[PDB]
RNA sequence: UUAGGGUUCGAUUCCGGAGAGGGAGCCUGAGAAAUAGCUACCACUUCUACGGAGGGCAGCAGGCGCGCAAAUUGCCCAAUGUCAAAAAAAAAAGAUGAGGCAGCGAAAAGAAAUAGAGCCGACAGUGCUUUUGCAUUGUCGUUUUCAAUGGGGGAUAUUUAAACCCAUCCAAAAUCGAGUAACAAUUGGAGGACAAGUCUGGUGCCAGCACCCGCGGUAAUUCCAGCUCCAAAAGCGUAUAUUAAUGC
RNA sequence: GAUCUGGUUGAUUCUGCCAGUAGUCAUAUGCUUGUUUCAAGGACUUAGCCAUGCAUGCCUCAGAAUCACUGCAUUGCAGGAA
């Protein structure tokens, strides 16, 4: 059992220096994997900057003052992963996160009642004693009695006002969706083909607006909306399109001219 | 004699956390013709008439660093609102930098040394 | 243990140290330019031999190569700075006709004379130690600090100086 | 370390495995065949009014031994993490030789002081020249002279958990200080390889030098001294291993 | 920097090693140092033996207080040992 963690074989995700330090918090399991969540004390301290000292995240959330899934929280460190909403109600502000083109996390800030809703990709569907269906996920979540048509590999749009599912969404077809992992991170694009080769990884090709398709596999779709007209959730700061160096390095000089 | 030295305090980004009830503001210092160092007493007053702080308690900086060549200056510091928000919330040291600190608890060493010896009784 | 601080050298001794047509063109600089030992000389040295092998290995490759575009245009952008090379250079061949004195000519020492701040080099090294040059208003008392194409003309003097 | 191909190293900060004097066995626990948990044997080892009872530093310091060879029985939980019933504070601040800080530290690595300038005299080179003379450049020198600054001293202070280091300063009314700038650079070389002596004294196949080639038998460019000059420079020699040199 | 310099001979051209040559967070060692910035540091020779001290304990608003424990209170409250 792993109850420490230094600072190097953590994630460079969460943007810790090589100096200053030798350990990095290793969070308590919850929805979210090892690699692809990011810890409470992390986010107030070095991003939000409301805390400058590991002693003063400890004071804020202990009290509680934060919420997650719309739930208060008195946990020091609980996992933030992906489409998890945040709730600060002493600033008033609420932050969706999700993946920033570029491989980096997005803090994205929301409208109130667009705060309520949350996505959640389907794992495994089974059924339960008494014949009850249960869809598990990829937070963990349970949701009883899922639709018939539910399959592996959708998304459930999930009202957090209060627990239950509206509509689903398929992974079929040509749909807008969007990247987990793999370093094509926060890359929208439609499904142009999903490739099949059994007993082992179910390549897909993506064609993201603009062109320039690319592939990557199944398990790290994730589905947005039906269309891009029809997006449930907002977009990170750039829309899911990725550039070439050399046009990086352009506009990083025009803007250093000002 | 042939000037007044004069000190200039500035400041450059500002925040409200509400969370803490507390200011965090970059300072910036510029003291042309200071001899030596700024002392943090003439900072706090002229951060007082800056953002109309009745006192200097509820003003409470740490850390300046003097860039190379000239008086300069550069720090941090942090106001409060309440008296009571300040002792409570802000560092020990900090704090018996204005002396509203704590005494100091007694040496490291002989706590150990007895903390030891306490298992050994029954009571 | 656990530090993460990395040590680099920056200068290296040339094979053979005891070839008189070396110490000719190092006695030459070093003399003339102030320069305090031949250390210096060699420090420049390095940093021009590793700048000519990125150049060198950019020209091989064929046109619309991603290695060539993008840092073809960093290593050109970096000889406009500091004066090297002027803006009539484009290239990776002028890159390559850069050698030591057009670097050492640039370093502050040599730079405060020749703009007219002090009467020799070794006058000018001594004008940068105590405190009494500026930049632009930043004051420098390093002489080896390479000075911009823009901020050489308008290097003035410390604000703290009796000169100035 | 190498142009390339390669060559060689990996005890050691991160990851993985294994171990806690040598072996084996076991309990508890979700997880252990745990060793600052237990049981036994063996090699050691500490107490005892000798009836008995203990010990395991390859945890941090420290001691002995070992070898060519390696730091303080220091300060702190402020930071970074962890453990917990646990936010802080409220009379009222949990623990941590994990970890941070300082001491010691020419392994290694970055920056940089030991001077700079005007007059006079001497020397060399170039140009013009009536050969008298003039101009320019560089060097050296006197009881020559002029400014400026750090090493160092101190603080209205500041850094830090506390205190230092760095930095900023010598009044803002009020605060130090170079002229042989005694605040004085050394370690190896000058026959060849290999940058630098047509030197002077002493020694005379002795003493010694010499990686190698070779020097020394009274005429030493190499030894033992002095002066002179050279290379690198706050670093420079020597030993061993390894890589380049090697298409050996 | 893709580097061949001395040594076999009366003199010469080869083969061929030896010696010279530059690096090493690679260790030891001699001599010498006025400051700053950054650091490895009992691995190598015995995973040899160890004096002494210290090195994981922990409770709020929320599991158990009649310390014959302390204050405020006067058959009521708060701290609070182990």
């Amino acid at each position: 059992t792993k109850k420490h963690l230094k600072r190097l074989y953590a994630p460079k995700d969460w943007m810790l220096s090589k100096l200053t330090g030798v350990f990095a918090p290793r969070p308590r399991a919850g929805p979210h994997k090892l690699r692809e969540c990011m810890t409470l004390m992390i986010i107030i301290r070095n991003r939000l900057k409301y805390a400058l000292n590991a002693a003063e995240a400890q004071m804020i959330l202990r009290q509680g003052l934060v919420c997650v899934d719309g739930k208060p929280r008195k946990d020091t460190k609980y996992p933030v992963g992906f489409m998890d909403v945040v709730e600060i109600p002493r600033t008033g502000d609420r932050f969706r996160i999700l993946y920033d083109v570029k491989g980096r996390f997005a803090l994205v800030k929301v409208g109130e009642a667009e705060g309520n809703i949350k996505l959640l990709k389907v794992e495994n569907v089974y059924t339960s004693t008494g014949r009850i269906p249960v869809a598990m996920t990829h937070d963990g979540h349970r949701i009883r009695y899922p639709d018939p048509r539910t399959h592996r590999g959708d998304t459930l749009v999930y009202n957090l006002k209060e627990k239950k599912v509206v509509d689903l969404i398929k992974s079929s077809n040509g749909k807008v969706v969007m990247v987990t992992g793999g370093a094509n991170r926060g890359r929208i694009g439609e499904i142009m083909s999903i490739e099949r080769h059994p007993g082992a990884f179910d390549i897909a090709r993506l064609k993201d607006a603009a062109g320039h398709e690319f592939a990557t596999r199944a398990s790290n779709i994730f589905v947005i909306g039906k269309d891009m007209q029809s997006v449930p959730v907002t977009l990170p700061k750039q829309q899911g399109l990725r550039i070439n160096v050399i046009q990086e390095r352009e506009e990083k000089l025009i803007a250093a001219e000002a | 004699q042939k000037k007044k030295a004069e000190v200039t305090v500035r400041t450059s980004q500002f925040k409200v956390n509400k969370l803490l009830n507390r200011k965090q503001f970059i300072v910036e210092v510029n003291h042309p013709g200071w001899c030596g160092t700024v002392p943090a007493k003439l900072i706090r007053s002229r951060l007082a008439s800056l953002y109309k702080v009745a006192d200097e308690n509820q003003i409470s900086v740490f850390g300046f660093k003097t860039k190379f060549g000239g008086g300069k200056t550069t720090g941090f510091g942090l106001i409060y609102d309440d008296l009571a928000a300040l002792k409570r919330i802000e560092p020990n040291y900090r704090k018996a930098r204005l002396g509203m600190g704590k005494k100091k608890q007694p040496a490291r060493k002989s706590v150990k040394e007895r903390r030891n010896r306490n298992k050994k009784i029954r009571g | 243990m656990r530090n993460y601080n990395n040590f680099n050298r920056v200068w290296k001794a040339p094979r053979r140290p005891f070839e008189k047509e070396r110490l000719d063109r190092e006695m030459k600089l070093c003399g003339q330019y102030g320069l305090r030992c031949k250390r210096e000389i060699w420090r420049v040295n390095m940093t021009l031999s590793k700048m000519r092998r990125t150049a060198r290995l950019l020209l091989t490759l064929p046109e619309n190569h991603p290695r060539r575009q993008l840092e073809g245009s960093a290593i050109m952008r970096r000889c406009h700075d500091y004066g090297f090379l002027e803006e009539e250079k484009d290239k990776l061949d002028y890159v390559l006709s850069l050698t030591v004195p057009d670097i050492l000519e640039r370093r502050l020492q040599t730079v405060v004379f020749k703009h007219g701040l002090a009467k020799s080099v070794h006058h000018a090294r001594v004008l940068i130690l105590q405190r009494h040059i500026a930049v632009a208003k930043q004051i420098v008392t390093i002489p080896s600090f390479i000075v911009r194409v823009s901020s050489e003309h308008h290097i003035a003097f410390a604000d703290a100086s009796p000169f100035g």
